[PDB]
């Protein structure tokens, strides 16, 4: 394309493309599938978590994790960068709580995580974060599902998917998604969305799902995931 | 798409960090190999030894280090980077104990090392030191733990694993073994590790050309098995096989 | 004392679905009064007032800095700062300079944007929030102000008689206060009504 | 004939000199008496400035895509020989076609006729025309939405 | 091959040369010519002013400037580097007077200016390239009249008579031919003006030259139009 | 490859990128300046704007102080930055020493600013040229001109920008003591010198006038129309 | 090649990186603004209207910088957010220092100085966002300014940035009456130009957002028109278009 | 190649070509050897007097870093001097910090730390010289370690570094070092140096020794004149016997 | 080459650094100087250049603290920087210890200082070769220091362009040293410089610089007429 305008994050290509940011987005796309649904009474995030072998103990490193009693986060991309971002998001939420005696609004948390990504994607000697985050929160009385991208841009998604088969997940959700939904059906919808592009049997211990309702964000236990997989199946 | 290879922070058009991939290639450069396996209430690490001379001091030559009073590690890859990473891990563990008051969990130490490696990968200041570091320890609640610190910040926990030149074959043998009766005794897990090494290197080991470290729930102190103990285990297992 | 230098007096109570925050008007340096229209009550929102009282320089500086940060907060969020969040903000302000404080005693009074429930609190010069269900005072003659407010306050109050209560309490407190008091301004905040009044006071 | 190049081992010297001969013929000595020239091109910016010189090209006509009125007229022109059916709005078809070239309009007519042929028919209707528009203007967009939303 | 060894001031070429410094020395030439002459009666500086167009009032082309009341600096090169080095020289002379309550020697002040010019790429001072300017400090001190030449490379050397600028090579031979150790100030002035007329584009007439003198006595003096015409009458 | 670096020398000894900054200056609307006996005037071409565009936000003449004015030619953002810093330093010098800034002092400071920005490698030169016209505290119609390379000279009348060469030649030919004897002949000369580049003469001309111990005054368009009418009448009469 | 850095001058004296940013602004979602003696207004199109996106924020391109001032962004999202927060900070700093709202010209000057600093210093890419400011102040009533990536600002009666800016500005020049435009006429003209510039079927009320700043009772008010009012305005405009078509028939 | 420039970029094989070039550079200088006898350690080096103008003792390649540790260098002598200064400074810090003499193993670990820190970055070059540390103490026996540009600290009974290292190692392997005493291991070292030295290529030559052991009270120091003379006489006699 | 000599921080694929070699070559770009010592005297003799017959000869011998002098061969900038460093170090040593700084320690410090730039890409190597002639309690010392941070203790050495002839002369005549009066010592040095000079020219009082230190003799520099007592008695070829 514009080859020479591809090794620098501080130089504009003639058409104006940020080639390095686009390549980071491609790296995000080439990652584990993840899906998010905004139910009318909550939010649900799911993400494909196949191991490369039985040796990998599928209980040490998570993919969907909390950031506060009412906010949680899942990722698609590189796991180390994801760990960095989740740590920074936890720190930002704690700073917000210290300054204001009130849990951080999900919109504010997403804004500041996007600001962190912006900070990392503006200098010529740093690598833009190679992940995209899906942040689910239960601020006020309504749910929130946001996406944050390496470019520092964030969105409010009704329901979306990202990763290897993001296009197929998006079409599937476009077909299956109705606004007047419930969290219980949203869980099944997300699980089916994963299964659509999933390879191999969907054992309860190789899929991770996290709900976010009025009771606060919570990663569903393997027993609950098994029960849900039986219910859909 | 070939110019996106001389820097750590440049993304390839397909979104690949060829420099970190080359760091893994350097992991597969020390020649040596190592294996770790956790039993019902104990974990054991065994690594190939290479002392191609009578002049070298085998006492100093090693690849096992006690990161603290209850956690051990086996290195593989460049030896200088290995020692540097070992010292960094020791410092992190001591700092953790000083700051919080209880010894660092093995997963925590592995995570901190992974975070340091990821920082090096992201900020173009140092090359990602190319050593793969396997930790073993005893957690008061979850039992034995084994973890890896590959030079990209990924730190998944394991039941049993291998690192080095023959990691793929060792992994295949270990998964074959673990698919049946994953719960093993101390002797059983030591035998599994040693036989994995022997078969994958297509050779049997004299007591001097092998190192073994062990942690047990009964004795949760990283202990290096002596020549006598390793020879006894070797002979007993070979006889009873 | 440092507070006694510029004097001052501020008080706030809450009745039923309404609040009443008032303060005295004076600026005298030590004894020589300078002016009689010193704005000791600042509106941070539609139904949220702050009654800074203390050293005049600190009062004005804190008012301006608080307005700065609160405008940033509103513009960045999109909401109107809830009274509890305002209390947290002012506490953080005061405690950010613990080693050398702003010699002032903030007193926040307002109505919740959503439930329109009365809220009142007062802080110390280091930022120790102290929420109350009945009333708060701050500034010089805080002793007489305590006496007045506790004696003449009653629960489940009603706007007009609440205004009468605040007027009488502040008037007598400033009357017994030497340094402070050259006129009393009272603000009554309702669910849908703000009323500002200029109670008659002994100009002496 | 396009923007000339520094003649080296990787330069089309023969084509360049033929273009120079064309330049000379268009405007040199013994100017042409009654020989008008109508040159056509798709991208003009690369044409040598010598060609674009007024005198060699005394006029330059642009052919922008139709303004929906040219589109309606082109639909009429290419559907005159088409067994239409009452209750048909070629105007609405034109609006459904934004920024479409005349070739695209002709393809729209051809595909509507193809759809009619599909059912061994001689008809044409709004349904067939709309489907033909959708088929002919198959825009291959980008769907990551992140590369799309980079620019607020 | 001389395209990779001169991208930086701190890169050595195979011949062990600082090509960037040499390049600045070459840049010295673009300026107008200046000639300084030392004599037992003092020192004389004469510079070919190079007015690019009339309507430029002459009191902006500062090729000769005053350093304290006992030295004059003649410049050839970039005006920016000229200004920076002149400011340094003035500040150093005043600092030395303030500290030691005396007048700095011409050698010492030239050494200070050279010390400033030394810092090429040292990450301890902020200039990063050579000062493309050559200076001639002619002054009077306890050691009698003296004249020094300083070049961009920080090298300074005493010169009983020297010429720099565009007409450097052509004027050096003329100075060599016409120089005998003992002269007078008037004789040096006449010789310098003759050489300037020899190596000047324009006809030497009143303006287009500047003439200055430092003598064991009266301070540094700039000859005005009257004296310039008087000398030009019988150069 | 002897280019694209502020701190790299070429065989001829040039700083090609500061030269390029000067070339960038050359691509700006013409600005003339002249000095009189008691009046100093700055004329500038307007280039006109689309009717939808407001005019008060476009400035080529800016007062750096009571007794100093600045005409501009080059990049507009660099102009704004340089003018802001020049005003800041004028007031700072007034603070440091209780005497109004002299034109020579302020132009030297602007030249030093440009020099500082062109010394290093991580900075781009201020691609502008400026004319500073003012009255020293003793009373004198001083006019200096500063270039991107940090070099400043003193002139009696000069033009910078697109028509720099032609307008400078015209001023060269038609600048005389009798031509600046009074405080109206100077203005007539300024409009005469600008008319060789501007078209309307009144719709594409802005004049600023500084009189001794008097604040800057921008001439009204009607006054410019009257003046250009006077010059036209003089030309036809001389014909 | 004279374009590898933002601090490099081409032999012609051109900042190629700055020019690239200016050109790339052409990809931003169309925005435009009109000034009227009654008030000032902005209109802006939503580039992406996918049905799976929420409307959590009641504005995507238009932000409120302070009590008396609003601005529309057009460019890269990250730079737009950075500059919006920075503008809020600048305005509130001026308010803290002087106890009066910053004049719009002063705020524009500050942000444009920062933009120029970015174009001029070291290894930092120029802020690739154009901005349209509207504001009210006691010095010049209502004002509308337009700021470029290169830190250059101009005061305009009515203008447009982003997609199809050329066509939009041509229509504005053709139709805009110099000094006899009211708010209703300005809104009608804005809807008309947006319809003729988007070129995306009909101008859906959901694919556009409009904001209006007007002085009321001595206090400025910036209203973001609701979906109902946008629907009413587009319906009125299409009624006028139908009337014109019928008359022409 | 492309990946050799700078020491912060891995080649596709995973090899740090800059450190490999540092190893190559160190394997181009004069040879040094050390041996750990049962109750001490001995260093020898074949210094090359590049010109007779140099006096005896110039270019001392057997530094002492803290009283009890000797350090024999091989490679770039500038980097050798810098590393010697760093080693002295680290030993001084350790003595100040802990009030007791620095163990040689710990000192070697710290210097390997320093060398690896240098080889990590991209604004500095890897150390272009290797060296050997040796010491003897009552509470620690005799210790010897070898550090190279990559910064590894393997222990040793003996080692050779420089041009002729493999031949020196081969000669050393056939010795009873674990039981031999200082007074004879010194003679063996001199014999080995004279055997491995290349006269037909290096022309000039000088033999430099040192030891630290109990007979020195655990304090490193240079050889006395008579001891060095006797050792070199024995080496010459052994060389003549081999030639016979 | 052509890609391994663009900076001092990169190793060539031969185990050699090319910038250091380039500096060690630049050192040979200067005028010839030599130094030597007796049992009680250290001396340096050098050929001070003349850029032109009009301009005087640039100074050669630099007077470090009274018991030390140096002769430079290389960039004037690096020579001045190193001379200032020497003077500051000797002043600091005299200020802290009430006695002169040893020449060995001085040269060690100089070697470390010149080595540090030879590793980090922050400045070029110090392009000067230094002959340090000093007198400490131990006795007269002559040291050489090169841009590669290598320093030698030399009994009689030469540096600069055309140093091979002087080195050969010193090699031949070294047997004489240690038992020569000061006059004989300076005559030896002058003969070495005559040999290194080409035949058709010679040594004149104008262009030769001499520096001597020794017992109860602080460093003294002779130039111009001052060297007449040596040249006049010096034998002719």
């Amino acid at each position: 394309a514009e080859r020479g305008y591809s090794f620098s994050l501080t130089t504009f290509s003639p058409s104006g493309k940020l080639v390095q940011i686009e390549y980071a987005l491609a790296a995000v796309a080439g990652g584990a599938p993840s899906v998010g649904i905004k139910a009318a009474n909550g939010v649900v995030l799911a993400t494909e978590k196949k191991q490369k072998s039985i040796l990998y103990d599928e209980r040490s490193v998570h993919k969907v994790e909390p950031i506060t009693k009412h906010i949680g986060l899942v990722y698609s991309g590189m796991g180390p960068d994801y760990r960095v971002l989740v740590h920074r998001a936890r720190k930002l939420a704690q700073q917000y709580y210290l300054v204001y005696q009130e849990p951080i609004p999900t919109a504010q948390l997403v804004q500041r995580v996007a600001s962190v990504m912006q900070e990392y994607t503006q200098s010529g000697g740093v690598r833009p974060f190679g992940v995209s985050l899906l942040i689910c929160g239960w601020n006020e009385g309504r749910p929130y599902l946001f996406q944050s991208d390496p470019s520092g841009a964030y969105f409010a998604w009704k329901a979306t998917a990202m990763g290897k088969n993001y296009v197929n997940g998006k079409t599937f959700l476009e077909k299956r998604y109705n606004e007047d939904l419930e969290l219980e059906d949203a869980i099944h919808t997300a699980i089916l969305t994963l299964k659509e592009s999933f390879e191999g049997q969907m054992t309860e211990d190789n899929i991770e799902v996290g709900i976010c309702n009025e009771a606060g964000f919570r990663r569903l236990t393997p027993t609950e995931v098994k029960d849900y997989l039986a219910a859909i199946a | 798409s070939a110019g996106f290879d001389r820097h750590i922070t440049i993304f390839s058009p397909e979104g690949r960090l060829y420099q970190v991939e080359y760091a893994f290639k350097a992991i597969n450069q020390g020649g040596l190999t190592s294996v770790a396996v956790r039993g019902k209430d104990c974990a054991v690490i065994v690594t190939q030894k290479k002392v191609p001379d009578k002049l070298l001091d085998s006492s100093t030559v090693t690849h096992l280090f006690k990161i603290t009073e209850n956690i051990g590690c086996v290195m593989t890859g460049m030896t200088a980077d290995s020692r540097s990473q070992v010292q960094r891990a020791r410092y992190e563990a001591a700092n953790w104990k000083y700051k919080y008051g209880y010894e660092i969990p093995v997963d925590m130490l592995c995570k901190r090392i992974a975070d340091i490696s990821q920082v090096y990968t992201q900020n173009a200041e140092m090359r990602p030191l190319g050593c793969c570091m396997i930790l073993i320890g005893i957690d008061e609640e979850q039992g034995p733990q084994v973890y890896k610190c590959d030079p990209a910040g990924y730190y998944c926990g394991f039941k049993a694993t291998a690192a080095g030149v023959k990691q793929t074959e060792s992994t295949s043998f270990l998964e074959k073994k673990v698919k049946k009766k994953f719960d093993w005794t101390f002797e059983q897990t030591v035998e599994t590790a040693i036989t994995c090494l022997s078969t994958v290197l297509s050779i049997d080991f004299k007591p001097s050309e092998i190192e073994v470290g062990v942690v047990t729930v009964e004795n949760p102190k990283f202990r290096i098995l002596t020549e006598a103990e390793i020879d006894a285990h070797l002979v007993a297992l070979a006889e009873r096989d | 004392s440092i507070m006694s230098y510029n004097g001052g007096a501020v008080m706030a109570m809450k009745g039923k679905n309404c609040v009443a925050i008032a303060a005295d008007r004076r600026f005298g340096i030590q004894a020589q009064m300078v002016t009689t229209d010193f704005q000791k009550i600042f509106p941070m929102g539609d139904r949220l007032y702050i009654g800074l009282a203390g050293l005049a320089t600190d009062v004005q500086t804190v008012a301006q800095r608080l307005k700065f940060r609160l405008n940033l907060y509103e513009l960045k969020e999109g909401r109107q700062i809830k009274p509890y969040t305002l209390m947290s903000m002012v506490a953080n302000l005061l405690y950010e300079k613990r080693f050398g404080p702003y010699y002032t005693e903030p007193v926040i009074a307002g109505l919740d944007p959503k439930t329109f429930k009365p809220f009142i609190c007062s802080l110390d010069l280091i930022g120790c929030p102290m929420v109350t269900d009945d009333f708060v005072v701050s500034g010089t003659c805080a002793e007489q102000m305590y006496g007045m407010c506790e004696s003449l306050w009653e629960p489940n109050m009603d706007p007009d008689h609440l205004f009468e209560t605040i007027s009488q309490a502040m008037l007598n407190a400033v009357d017994r206060d030497a340094v402070s008091g050259m006129g009393v301004i009272v603000h009554i905040i309702e669910k849908d009504k703000i009323t500002t009044r200029t109670l008659k006071a002994r100009m002496d | 004939g396009s923007s000339r190049l520094e003649g080296g081992s990787g330069g089309d010297s023969e084509v360049q000199r033929t273009m120079l001969e064309l330049l000379n013929q268009l405007d040199g000595f013994e100017a042409t008496k009654n020989i008008k020239v109508i040159m056509a091109t798709n991208r003009i910016d690369i044409l040598d400035s010598a060609l674009l010189r007024p005198g060699r090209i005394d006029r330059k006509i642009e052919f922008p895509p139709p303004n929906e009125e040219a589109r309606l007229d082109i639909l009429k022109i290419h559907s005159r020989k088409m067994n239409l059916t009452r209750g048909i709005n070629l105007r609405k078809i034109a609006e459904l076609m934004p920024g479409a070239s005349g070739a695209e309009v002709k393809g729209v007519c051809t595909e509507a006729g193809m759809y009619a042929l599909r059912e061994r028919r001689v008809h044409v209707t709004q349904e067939d025309f709309e489907m033909a528009v959708a088929k002919v203007m198959q825009k291959d967009s980008e769907k990551n939405m992140s590369i799309k939303k980079l620019w607020k | 091959t001389r395209s990779e060894y001169d991208r930086g001031v701190n890169t050595f070429s195979p011949e062990g040369r600082l090509f960037q410094v040499e390049y600045a020395i070459e840049a010295i030439k673009l300026g107008s010519t200046a000639i300084g002459i030392q004599t037992s009666e003092g020192v004389c500086l004469a510079v070919e002013k190079r007015i690019t167009s009339p309507l430029m009032e002459p009191s902006s082309i500062e090729k000769i400037v005053e350093i304290d009341a006992h030295i004059g600096c003649a410049m050839s090169g970039l005006i920016a580097d000229a200004k920076t080095l002149i400011d340094k020289a003035r500040v150093e002379t005043q600092n030395h007077w303030f500290t030691y309550n005396e007048t700095m020697t011409v050698e010492s002040v030239t050494q200070a200016v050279s010390n400033l010019a030394l810092q090429f790429g040292e990450e301890d001072a902020a200039m990063s390239r050579p000062f493309g300017v050559a200076l001639l400090f002619g002054g009077v001190d306890e050691k009698g009249p003296q004249l020094f030449h300083m070049d961009p490379s920080g090298t300074f050397v005493q010169c009983d008579a020297r010429a720099i600028g565009s007409a450097s090579e052509g004027a050096q031979s003329s100075l060599q031919e016409v120089y005998h150790k003992s002269m007078t100030l008037k004789e040096a002035i006449k010789s310098s003006l003759i050489i300037l007329k020899q190596v000047m584009e324009e006809k030497l007439n009143a303006t287009n030259i500047e003439l200055a003198t430092v003598q064991p006595g009266q301070n540094f003096h700039m000859f005005t139009k009257e004296e310039l015409e008087e000398v030009i009458k019988d150069i | 490859s002897y280019d694209r670096a502020i701190t790299v020398f070429s065989p001829d000894g040039h700083l090609f990128q500061v030269e390029y900054a000067q070339e960038a200056v050359k691509k700006g609307s013409t600005a003339v300046g002249v000095r009189g006996r008691d009046i100093v005037v700055l004329g500038v071409e307007k280039k006109s704007v689309a009717k939808l565009q407001d005019e008060r936000t476009v400035r080529k003449i800016c007062a750096l102080d009571d007794n100093v004015c600045m005409a501009f030619a080059g990049l507009t953002a660099d102009a704004r930055i340089v003018i802001n810093r020049a005003r800041v330093e004028c007031q700072s010098h007034r603070l440091t020493v209780e005497d109004p800034v002299t034109v020579e002092y302020i132009t030297r400071y602007i030249a030093s600013l440009k020099q500082r920005y062109t010394q290093s490698n991580g900075r781009r030169p201020f691609g502008i040229s400026a004319l500073i016209v003012g009255f020293d505290f003793d009373g004198t119609p001083r006019l200096y001109q500063t270039d991107p390379s940090g070099t400043y000279h003193a002139w009696k009348a000069n033009a910078i920008g697109r028509g720099a060469k032609s307008v400078r030649e015209f001023l060269e030919k038609n600048y005389t003591d009798e031509a600046i004897e009074t405080d109206d002949l100077t203005i007539k000369l300024v409009i005469k010198a600008l008319l060789e580049v501007v078209q309307s003469g009144g719709k594409n001309i802005e004049l600023a006038v500084m009189r001794r111990d008097q604040s800057l005054k921008i001439l009204n368009p009607e006054e410019i129309e009257k003046y250009v009418a006077e010059i036209e009448k003089e030309k036809e009469e001389n014909e | 090649r004279y374009d590898s850095r933002t601090t490099i001058f081409s032999p012609e004296g051109r900042l190629y990186q700055v020019e690239y940013a200016m050109e790339a602004i052409g990809h931003a979602g169309t925005c435009l603004g009109i000034l009227a003696n009654d008030g000032v207004l902005l209109a802006a199109e939503r580039r992406n209207i996918h049905k799976l996106l929420d409307e959590v924020f009641f504005s995507e391109k238009i932000y409120k910088l302070n009590e008396d001032m609003a601005c529309s962004v057009a460019g890269i999202t990250s730079d737009a957010n950075v500059l919006t927060n920075e503008l809020r900070l600048i305005a509130q700093r001026y308010l803290l220092q002087y106890q009066e709202p910053i004049p719009c010209e002063q705020l524009v000057t500050a942000l444009c100085d920062i933009k120029q600093a970015y174009t001029q210093f070291g290894g930092k890419r120029p802020f690739g966002v154009s901005l349209l400011y509207i504001g009210w102040d006691k010095h010049y009533g209502f004002q509308l300014y337009q700021s470029d990536p290169s830190g250059n600002y101009g005061g305009w009666k009515a203008t447009c940035i982003g997609n199809n800016s050329a066509a939009a500005v041509s229509m504005l020049k053709q139709d805009y009456k110099e000094g006899e435009m009211t708010l209703k006429s300005a809104l009608a003209l804005a809807i008309k130009v947006l319809n003729k510039t988007m070129d995306v079927s009909k101008l859906s009320a959901e694919k556009v957002e409009i904001a209006t700043l007007t002085r009321e009772n001595g206090k400025t008010v910036i209203r973001v028109l609701k979906q109902k009012e946008v629907e009413q305005l587009i319906k009125k405009h299409e009624e006028e278009e139908a009337k014109a078509e019928r008359e022409k028939k | 190649t492309g990946y050799d420039l700078s020491a912060s970029t891995f080649s596709p094989d995973g090899r740090v070509f800059q450190v490999e070039y540092a190893m190559k550079a160190v394997e181009n200088s004069s040879t040094a050897i050390g041996i750990r006898c049962k109750d001490g350690v001995v260093f020898g080096v074949e210094k090359l007097v590049l010109s007779k103008l140099y006096e005896e003792g110039s270019n001392k390649r057997l530094f002492n870093v803290d009283r009890h540790v000797g350090m024999a260098v091989a490679g770039l002598l500038a980097d050798a001097r810098s590393l010697a200064d760093i080693a002295r400074e680290e030993a001084s810090n350790f003595r100040s910090n802990f009030g007791y003499n620095i163990p040689l193993k710990h000192l070697a670990d710290r210097v390997a730390m320093y060398v690896h820190a240098y080889t990590l970055y991209s604004a500095v070059r890897p150390f272009g010289c290797s060296f050997m540390l040796g010491s003897y103490s009552v509470n620690d026996g005799a210790q010897l370690y070898m550090i190279d540009p990559s910064g590894v600290s393997y222990g040793y009974w003996g080692c050779a570094i420089g041009k002729a290292r493999q031949a020196a190692k081969t000669e050393i392997e056939k010795l009873q070092m674990k039981e031999m005493t200082c007074r004879d291991i010194v003679k063996e070292v001199a014999k080995i140096i004279y055997i491995v030295h290349d006269e037909v290529k290096d022309k000039a030559f000088e033999l430099e020794l040192s030891w630290v052991g109990e007979l020195t009270n655990g304090r490193h120091e240079i050889v006395p004149k008579d001891i060095r003379e006797e050792a070199e006489k024995y080496a010459k006699e052994s060389l003549k016997e081999e030639d016979e | 080459r052509n890609q391994y000599d663009n900076d001092v921080t990169v190793w060539s694929p031969q185990g050699r650094i090319h910038q250091i070699e380039y500096a060690m070559e630049a050192v040979k770009q200067g005028s010839a100087t030599v130094g030597l010592k007796s049992k009680t005297h250290a001396v340096l003799v050098a050929l001070k250049r003349a850029q032109s017959e009009l301009a005087a000869h640039q100074k050669k011998i630099l007077h470090v603290d009274n018991h030390i002098g140096i002769s430079i061969a290389g960039l004037t900038a690096d020579a001045r920087l190193l001379c200032n460093f020497m003077r500051q170090e000797c002043l600091d040593s005299r200020f802290v210890f009430d006695r002169p700084l040893p020449v060995s320690r001085l040269v060690s410090l100089i070697g470390s200082k010149t080595q540090i730039p030879t590793q980090r890409y922050g400045r070029r190597p110090y392009g000067v070769g230094l002959l340090i002639a000093g007198y400490d309690d131990m006795g007269p010392h002559i040291f050489q220091t090169c841009p590669s941070a290598n320093y030698f203790d030399c009994r009689a050495m030469s540096i600069g362009a055309r140093s091979q002839s002087a080195r050969t002369y010193l090699e031949r005549h070294m047997s004489e040293f240690m038992e020569c009066n000061l006059n004989e010592l300076v005559k030896h040095g002058l003969r070495a410089l005559r040999e290194t000079l080409p035949a058709e020219q010679d040594l004149t009082t104008k262009n030769v610089s001499i520096g001597i230190v020794g017992k109860d003799l602080e460093f003294t520099i002779y130039d111009d007429d001052d060297v007449s007592p040596f040249l006049e008695g010096l034998e002719e070829r």
